[PDB]
RNA sequence: GGCCAUGGAAGUCGGAAUCCGCUAAGGAGUGUGUAACAACUCACCGGCCGAAUGAACUAGCCCUGAAAAUGGAUGGCGCUCA
């Protein structure tokens, strides 16, 4: 089991992200555009879904 | 290569109207043949007159008042793009009114693909006050004690081969 | 339906609540919070009869 | 737009001697010297005084102007690396399998040896960059201290250690095991 | 357009309370909660009025109006940082009994 | 600890609601955290620096959109302030 203090540190790298809707990119949560050229730097982003 | 012309014309006198109003336009044209042609182009955009029913009264070159005084010009434009019709305003640095218009024609050709046929010059005004300057790409030359070098000078050679290493100091 | 001339009593029995201006502000706190339920507050719902005396309708400047 | 001139001001603390010649920066401080070649950028340098340096770009376009404050920031990072140092603290995050981390030396090279990560029999080895010091924290359980003068080497070794512990073929939202950077600071506390 | 009206009401009630009472001293706080502030004005119903706001508005809105009520002038350079106002008139002791009463600290 | 739902939901499970009072500041709450609170983070208002900043739109070049079969064609080489 992971302590809650360490679980937030790990979640900062694995979970707190946004995802490009066309090419599936792991983006910073605050990002407004995708960094990949293949999708045309689209603004169509959505948060990475969480376990529930 | 352009000149600024004052072209004055009028409707042909009739027994009803024997002295029609005289209208003047300032035309930037390469020669006097296009100056009188451009004049009729704009009168038929505004006044019920034609070249067949009108008469050119005077064509005169308008020389720069102070051709060796550095000025900043604001030019108001109305140009046609591939999709619609647009108004625009731009600023140019030059010593003659004609030379700013020549820069304008080169400038809208390069950034907007606007040909000479697609441009209407609404107004050319010399900006007297430094507060009258709105655009930052010419306002940067109105700062006090402006200095700048010209790094990386490339010298044009008359010969194909040079026996010494190239340099770019300047 | 209340007041039943006792909504001031609900405010002066709950005298330790709203840190308002002068007593009558405490009467307004119950006015706002009892609006959330929704019954026979003088015919309709509050945020209406409240806003009457909030601006000035009849008379509750009770001392 | 070709901005006529753009400037940034470096600040040199009292004990530090920056030294620039032909876009080769050598920063000297109490903690040592760091050097960096910037021949891939067109910038010019002026020594304002012994405590300040002006960094200038003449007639630069948007991207070439953008490359100016990054030069400033890199030299500032060099200065604080030779006057304060850098320290990255890493916490070992595991749910079930303890991560067995040792500082080994093989073939005359220092390595960080990770064992039993997610129960694997594999032994992970990360080369320790030159000028970088590793230490197993005594005051904290499951903590690694990466320290050194150069911020780039320290952060890149830390990233190497973090990256070698990536989870494959699992829901990484659930399988949060790994080695993660928890604190990015300096050797000298402020 | 609503900001310049709440600004005007702020200056309107700033000067409404200036002449109703009088002289005022130093009044600075920090790390003070919203519940922390409700306690002082709970016991100070009428003998004092807890004026509040900010800094930059207060300094200029009075400095330019130093014509109807000059006197202050050199009294403005005192306004620095997190500063409120308690508008009343009592004595150097009679107000610190009713105001300084509530304090919350921390280690 | 708003009402009702709920084993429990106290802002952060779900429905009518979206109010009031102090404020300059605060939503019957933008999130993380709890069985639930607590807890912190926001929404907005403060102190600080001090001269600019945000949004929508228009059209130039470039990029994504743009998948076919022998190896190969701006005519070729090659060309990037051309
Ligand atoms: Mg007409
Ligand atoms: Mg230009
Ligand atoms: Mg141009
Ligand atoms: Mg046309
Ligand atoms: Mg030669
Ligand atoms: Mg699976
Ligand atoms: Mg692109
Ligand atoms: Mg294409
Ligand atoms: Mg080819
Ligand atoms: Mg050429
Ligand atoms: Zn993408």
């Amino acid at each position: 089991m992971i302590e809650p203090s360490l679980k937030a540190l790990a979640s900062k790298y694995n979970c707190e992200k946004s995802i490009c809707r066309k090419c599936y990119a792991r983006l910073p949560p605050r990002a407004t555009n995708c960094r990949k050229r293949k999708c045309g730097h689209t603004n169509q982003l959505r948060p990475k879904k969480k376990l529930k | 290569r352009l000149n600024e012309y004052q072209v004055i014309g009028r409707n042909l006198p009739t027994e009803s109207v024997p002295e029609p109003k005289l209208f003047r336009m300032r035309i930037f044209a390469p020669n006097t043949v296009v100056a009188k042609s451009r004049y009729w182009y704009f009168l038929q955009k505004l006044h019920k007159v034609k070249k067949a029913s009108g008469e050119i009264v005077s064509v005169n070159i308008i020389s720069e008042a102070k051709p060796t005084k550095v000025k900043t010009f604001g030019i108001w434009l109305r140009y046609e793009s591939r999709s619609g019709i647009h108004n625009m305003y731009k600023e140019y640095r030059d010593v003659t009114r004609v030379g700013a218009v020549e820069t304008m024609y080169q400038d809208l050709a390069a950034r907007h693909r606007a040909r000479f046929r697609s441009i209407h010059i609404l107004k050319v005004v010399e900006l007297e006050k430094t507060d009258d300057v709105k655009r930052q790409y010419v306002k940067q030359f109105l700062t006090k004690d402006l200095k700048f070098p010209l790094p990386h000078r490339v010298q044009k050679s008359k010969k194909l081969f040079q026996a010494t290493a190239p340099t770019t100091f300047y | 339906n209340i007041p039943l001339d006792e909504i001031f009593e609900i405010a002066r029995k709950m005298q330790h609540k709203s840190f308002g201006k002068n007593l009558a502000s405490v009467s307004k706190e119950i006015l706002g919070t009892a609006q959330s339920v929704g019954c026979r507050v003088d015919g309709k719902n509050p945020h209406d009869i409240i806003d009457a005396i909030n601006a000035g309708e009849i008379d509750v400047p009770e001392n | 737009m070709k901005y006529i001139q753009t400037d940034q001001i470096l600040d040199i603390p009292e004990g530090v001697t920056v030294d620039i010649k032909a876009r080769v920066v050598k920063v000297t401080g109490p903690r040592g010297e760091l050097t960096k070649d910037l021949k891939h950028i067109d910038v010019t340098f002026n020594k304002i005084n012994n405590r300040a340096i002006k960094i200038t770009v003449h007639n630069g376009d948007r991207k070439h102007v953008a490359a100016l404050r990054t030069v400033k920031s890199l030299i500032a990072n060099l200065i604080t690396g030779v006057t304060k140092g850098y320290k990255y603290k890493m916490r070992f995050v595991y749910a079930h399998f303890p991560i067995n981390v040792n500082i080994i030396k093989k073939d005359g090279q220092d390595y960080v040896e990770i064992r039993n990560f997610l129960g694997e029999k594999r032994v992970r080895e990360v080369k320790i960059h030159e000028g970088v010091t590793m230490e197993i924290s005594s005051t904290q359980k499951d903590e690694l201290i990466v320290s050194g003068n150069s911020l780039e080497a320290v952060s890149q070794n830390a990233a190497d250690i973090q990256q070698i512990c990536r989870v494959r073929n699992k829901d990484i939202r659930k399988f949060l095991d790994g080695i993660y950077v928890s604190e990015r600071g300096t050797i000298v506390e402020e | 357009g609503g900001a310049r009206e709440k600004k005007v009401q702020y200056f309107s009630k700033l000067r409404e309370l200036l002449e109703e009472y009088k002289s005022i001293f130093v009044v600075g706080v920090d790390n003070v909660s919203s519940q922390q502030m409700h306690e002082i004005r709970k016991a100070l119903r009428g003998d004092a009025v807890v004026l509040m706001g900010k800094n930059t508005m207060v300094r200029r809105a009075i400095r330019g109006f130093l014509s109807e009520l000059p006197e202050f002038e050199k009294l403005l350079p005192f306004i620095k940082g997190n500063v409120g106002f308690i508008f009343t008139n009592g004595d150097l002791k009679s107000i610190r009994d009713i105001v300084v009463s509530n304090v919350v600290a921390a280690p």
